């Protein structure tokens, strides 16, 4: 009747042909304001692992990435108070932390959601009722998540260890050198990025769509910089203020300040190369 | 410097005159003759 | 009466935008106090006139001579002087009074004698530094010229009776102990560092706020005040009594954290009440913050009415209270006695004053915009979703879609009257319209294809009386009027035409037999069948879940027989009266109208102080734009205050049979958030200019500004041509200024 | 191609196509130098998109697919509607992230180091050849 | 027209600030020995897609 | 090989050129 705020629709399926699970749901959500909302999940599990060879080698896998864990957790504590403390302005120090706490989580996870797979046994005792999976199916997402990060995390660490020779430590120390004046001029550019996106919220934020929320005026400010979206829309959603802040944000944003960050770069580089130019010139 | 700028006067007649003539010579009769004989004739339905 | 309701699950952003901005003026003032304290820390180790002093009287004063002199008056507090030189009254010698002291009255009573005796006493007569006329002349040539003592002391005009020791004590601390006008007012040589008098400020603004948080909504049951009778209006018996018992139960907080920083150099408990007021001002934001979470709008303004009158009581009657009982307790008990570089120092100490005294009112002004703006920023998703329902459900596509005038006939039919009655879709508010505009110019088809897209056959409006039909008059009137346009409420800005609110109307029904017996009846007698410039369909709707209305505008016009170009508006606004009191939009366009007063008032004060040719500087015209933008904020608001108000008793008055037209009040609350929404912008970019402060991030505003000149040639070269990626110009104009300056700035 | 290419072995005794040829030989080892500090961030956006969307956007649903999706965002050619609403948290951040850090940060370090090695070589090149 | 490009040469004969980015077109010897070298890949790309 | 290699060529000249008449014209003005 009238007075519905939601309804949802679950039902899982098994394929055996390859052991993966796959569970769905449908949610179309009506709003006290009339319409309709669809939606839809697609989650394919697998919850009976141990079956071939190739999960015995992952097993072991997971077993040796937990004691590489252990041992960059005793090897990093060893330099906190036998070595020198509070040595947190490194940025190469600071982000082991982040890979051990990120690793240390999702080893938690993954015991959390294997751990409590009872749902899988009580459908199998009695096969005629509605299997519960839609627990396990948000565990995965979380795992997957963090999995991802601490993946791209730890391919970052890598930059540590390429200074072989002058040509690289010539570009990581214009990376370095440049850093402060970047953390400078960054704040004051997305300041005046902050104030485009709520004056957007405000004027266009009711009947365009794509300035609907904040996040969206914040995704959609970047994909005019990629120059991705246009202004077909804006126009009609104010006659007056429609061109106007097209024309003006791309002005004041595309190369007046966008081109500080390039000036600044090329400057850094330009004082770097030399520096150690003339620091040569005495041998 | 102000030697540059004395020969200007000149420049700044011939700037005024032809835009003094521009306008003079956009008026109508010069297009507005050719909308009417269009109107006319050579753009209609010679029969109803 | 301590409840625990929990009943909402959404957020309430007054509270939440007080204490952001009450947290943000508080660690911007702290840097700033910190950045001028230091020169305190630096220095605590021109109406005094350098006449004369040349002494020749003094003799027999062989000893260690010290001379305190305080010069008490307007505004005006000394000390001691250093006595370091080649004698400094060395023994069997004088000296003569030459230090830094700026703080001096003029022609007033400002004398006061300490002569301290370190080590020996020698009797001597040693008169005064006398002073006639250097800048100011603070005093005259004379001196009573006391003897010689242990420790005596000399007063003059231009342990006795209480008329000395009060007025002593009262003038010393009067702006010393007043901590909220206490931090312009640092004595120098005190331990109390001027960096914790801005934490106890904000530590009472916090618990002010704090408590009348934890009073509304939680305390609501003994006397009843929550929304229905708590008149969020100031009743002046409700309000100001609240701010007041607020006011007075913090005190037995504040007071024993003040008394502890004072008399603390008393171990080492200075740095504790730090960590304790950072915890109590933590724990009062967050209980204001989940406890005002549940306020009904209505009583977030009778909140706020309440903390300020509760800030204003500890200022104007509590605090001038503290020093007046401690200055009678000290003269009553213990019987206290006791109460060319330097140029760039006072200019850096002014700068450092104007800073900290504009900071402020910019956070007030900051504040007022961010409620007129956000105040009601959860209507905003409803309001979104609200015309995106409307729009699918009334099928826009197939709508606007439709190129020939007769497919109207069965829109209508199919979709719209299925809509406008029926068991569903109840909240309409009024009966639809169908006023259209004549031309009075019937207009054969146009050549039919690509046309000139330029309006064509543009002649007068037709607007005599017609009948059924048309133009056929029996005995009088006819029976299709005109409906002459109203005067308030017009200019749908056509394709190619501006058009207005009158043309002929008829009303659609009221049930669905009587609504298609009158369709069919227009529709056979001719109605829509003749020039028929544009029919402009559009009703109203009304939402009660949310508390939102609507304004549906459908438009179909016709420049040219044949084509039809049609377009529809759905505008959502809340319909907000003037008459419901001092609702927030009330509260905060008449606060907008005071700061354009006091920016009106403090520009053009200039032109009568600095004359003519001020024009062409750009200071003189990015405030007159302030100016004029707060203004038009504050105005557009009252405005449509008022046109609610009056379209609402307008249509209360006749309802059943009248349409009242509410788009109008939905364009200019259009109006009143696009221009509220613009002045924020202004602020923050303002606060983006003002990062210039740091010493190494000052560069970029002036490369900036330099390089600006040569980038508006460049675009306007390329104009006057008639695309930059490929010869980018920008990054290099920059890149050369941006050197040069830090050039100029690492070396010197 | 490769005998297109090699005809720059003769036209390269003119002044100014000398000039830029020298350019290019005496900058080749920097710019390659960047371009595995420039791959290295690279890779580990396109795995960690990889495995975020893998499964939903058929734009990253293989290794060169992710690599390939880069490159044209790199031109400009996204289209972000099935980035977010396959994953709400973390499709934003990651279109946000490497947007900022390829168009504002890395793309810029190429300019940078080429126009300082033309520049370079020009001063020297007319400074050597002011000398007859 | 004549009188508008006039108009323009003399806006390049005006004061400081303008001037500067039109003194550049003195070095068109190298912007032009770019594009040869700039159209022989192109080609190539286009025959090798070809 | 023609987003960061070669049109990166055309700006570096214009730089350099830019540069170079803003240095001469400079070191022309503190001279006369």
């Amino acid at each position: 009747d009238r007075g519905t705020r939601a309804t949802f629709i679950d039902f899982s399926v098994y394929n055996a042909n390859i052991n993966l699970f796959c569970v769905v749901r449908l949610l179309v959500e009506f709003p006290a304001t009339g319409g309709v909302i669809p939606s839809w999940q697609f989650q394919p599990l697998k919850l009976i692992r141990y079956v071939t060879t190739f999960d015995f080698f992952l097993a072991a896998c997971e077993i040796i990435f937990c004691f590489f864990i252990f041992y960059y957790v005793v090897e990093e504590i060893l330099e906190i108070r036998i070595h020198k403390l509070h040595y947190f302005r490194s940025f190469w120090n600071c982000l082991d932390v982040v890979i051990v706490v990120l690793s240390v989580v999702a080893i938690g996870i993954n015991i959390y959601r294997t751990s409590n797979v009872e749902v899988l046994l009580q459908f199998l005792e009695d096969q005629n009722t509605f299997p519960n999976f839609e627990h396990l199916a948000y565990w995965q997402i979380q795992f997957n998540n963090i999995a991802a990060v601490t993946v791209f995390f730890v391919w970052i660490k890598l930059f540590k260890f390429i200074n072989f020779n002058r040509t690289m430590s010539q570009l990581s120390t214009t990376m370095s050198r440049c850093a402060k004046d970047l953390f400078g001029f960054a704040i004051m550019f997305f300041i005046i990025f902050l104030a485009y996106a709520q004056l957007a919220y405000l004027v266009f934020g009711t009947q365009v769509d794509d300035f609907s929320t904040f996040q969206e005026c914040i995704f959609t400010q970047f994909r005019i910089i990629l120059g991705d979206i246009n202004f077909a829309e804006i126009e009609e959603a104010n006659r007056v203020l429609g061109p106007i802040y097209f024309t003006t944000f791309v002005f004041f944003m595309f190369f007046i300040l966008l081109n500080m960050f390039l000036a600044i770069i090329n400057d850094t580089y330009s004082e770097v190369k030399s520096d150690l130019a003339q620091q040569k010139a005495e041998m | 410097l102000k030697s540059v700028l004395r020969e200007l006067v000149t420049y700044l007649l011939f700037l005024i005159v032809l835009c003094i003539l521009t306008y003079g010579m956009m008026s109508s009769n010069v297009y507005y003759y050719t909308r009417m004989m269009s109107q006319l004739f050579l753009d209609t339905p010679v029969s109803k | 009466r301590f409840v625990f309701p929990e009943p909402t699950a959404d957020v309430n952003y007054i509270v939440m935008l007080t204490c952001a901005v009450c947290l943000v003026t508080y660690m911007v003032m702290a840097a700033i106090l910190h950045k001028l304290d230091q020169l305190d820390a630096s220095r605590g180790r021109r109406f005094k006139y350098e006449i004369l002093v040349k002494t020749g009287w003094g003799r027999g004063s062989g000893t260690t001579a010290h001379v305190g002199i305080m010069l008490y008056g307007v505004d005006s507090r000394s000390g001691h002087r250093h006595l370091d030189g080649d004698r400094a009254f060395h023994r069997n010698s004088l000296d003569i009074f030459r230090i830094a002291t700026p703080h001096s009255l003029g022609s007033v009573w400002k004398i006061r004698v300490w002569h301290d005796n370190k080590g020996l006493s020698p009797a001597w007569f040693l008169q005064h530094v006398i002073v006639r006329d250097l800048q100011t002349a603070r005093s005259a040539f004379f001196l009573v010229n006391d003897w010689l003592s242990v420790e005596t002391e000399a007063n003059g005009g231009l342990l006795l009776r209480f008329r000395r020791l009060l007025v002593a004590e009262l003038q010393r601390g009067f702006f010393d102990k007043h901590i909220w006008l206490s931090i312009w007012d640092r004595p120098p040589r005190s331990r109390f560092t001027r960096i914790q008098r801005a934490t106890c400020c904000v530590l009472l603004i916090c618990l002010f706020l704090g408590a009348n948080a934890v009073w509304y909504g939680a305390v609501g049951d003994s006397a009843y005040s929550t929304g229905h009778v708590s008149r969020l209006s100031p009743l002046s018996v409700d309000t100001v009594a609240v701010g007041l018992v607020s006011s007075v139960v913090v005190y037995p907080v504040y007071l024993a954290i003040l008394f502890l920083f004072r008399m603390s150099r008393p171990a080492w408990c200075a740095s504790l009440a730090h960590g304790l007021s950072l915890l109590l001002v933590a724990v009062a934001v967050a209980v204001s913050g989940w406890v005002g979470a549940s306020f009904p709008p209505g009583v977030s303004v009778a909140w706020l009415l309440s903390s300020s009158a509760s800030f204003l009581a500890s200022f104007l009657g509590w605090e001038p209270l503290k020093v007046l009982l401690e200055a009678l307790y000290f003269s009553l008990v213990a019987k206290r006695l006791h109460p060319f570089l330097a140029k760039e120092e006072a200019r850096k100490v002014k700068r450092l004053h104007g800073m900290l005294r504009s900071l402020l009112v910019y956070m007030l002004f900051l504040l007022v915009t961010l409620l007129a703006s956000y105040g009601d920023a959860s209507c905003h998703g409803h309001a979104y979703r609200l015309q995106s329902a409307i729009k699918q459900e009334l099928h826009s596509r197939a709508f606007l879609a439709i190129t020939r005038s007769e497919e109207l006939w069965p829109w209508m039919a199919h979709v719209l009257l299925p809509y406008v009655h029926g068991n569903q879709s109840s909240p309409e508010l009024g009966p639809p319209r169908l006023r259209q505009v004549r031309l009075q110019e019937a207009l054969y088809p146009d050549p039919p294809g690509p046309r000139v897209h330029t309006c064509s056959a543009a002649g007068g409006f037709s607007t005599s009386d017609y009948d059924v039909g048309w133009e056929s008059p029996h005995n009088g009137s006819g029976t299709w009027a005109y409906s002459a346009p109203d005067l308030l409420g017009a200019w749908s800005w056509g394709s190619c035409a501006v058009y207005d609110s009158g043309g002929y109307v008829q009303e659609l029904g009221l049930s669905l037999e009587e609504s298609r017996d009158r369709l069919r009846f227009l529709q056979l007698h001719n109605w829509l069948d003749n020039r028929s410039r544009a029919v402009f369909l559009e009703l109203t709707r009304y939402s009660p879940a949310v508390g939102l209305h609507a304004a549906v505008t459908l438009r179909l016009e016709f420049p040219a027989a044949g084509r039809a170009l049609a377009a529809l508006s759905v505008r959502p606004f809340a319909l907000r009266r003037l008459s419901a009191g001092l609702s927030l939009p009330l509260l905060t366009s008449v606060c907008l109208l005071l700061f354009a007063v006091h920016f009106a008032v403090a520009e053009a004060r200039t032109w009568h102080r600095e004359g003519r040719w001020r024009v062409l500087r750009l200071g003189a015209w990015a405030r007159w734009l302030l100016v004029a933008l707060t203004a038009a904020t504050a105005l557009v608001r009252l405005a449509q205050l008022g046109a609610a108000d009056r379209q609402w008793t307008r249509f209360v008055r006749g309802r059943p049979r009248r349409f009242t037209s509410f788009d109008q009040v939905a364009q200019l609350s259009s109006a009143a958030r696009g221009l509220a929404a613009s002045l924020l912008f202004l602020l923050l970019v303002k606060a983006a200019q003002q990062l210039r402060f740091v010493r190494q991030w000052s560069v970029f505003g002036k490369t900036l500004c330099r390089a600006l000149p040569e980038l508006l040639g460049v675009t306007l070269g390329l104009v006057v041509l008639g695309l930059w990626g490929a010869l980018r110009l920008g990054a290099v104009i920059l890149r050369w200024r941006y050197h040069a300056l830090r050039g100029e700035l690492y070396r010197p």
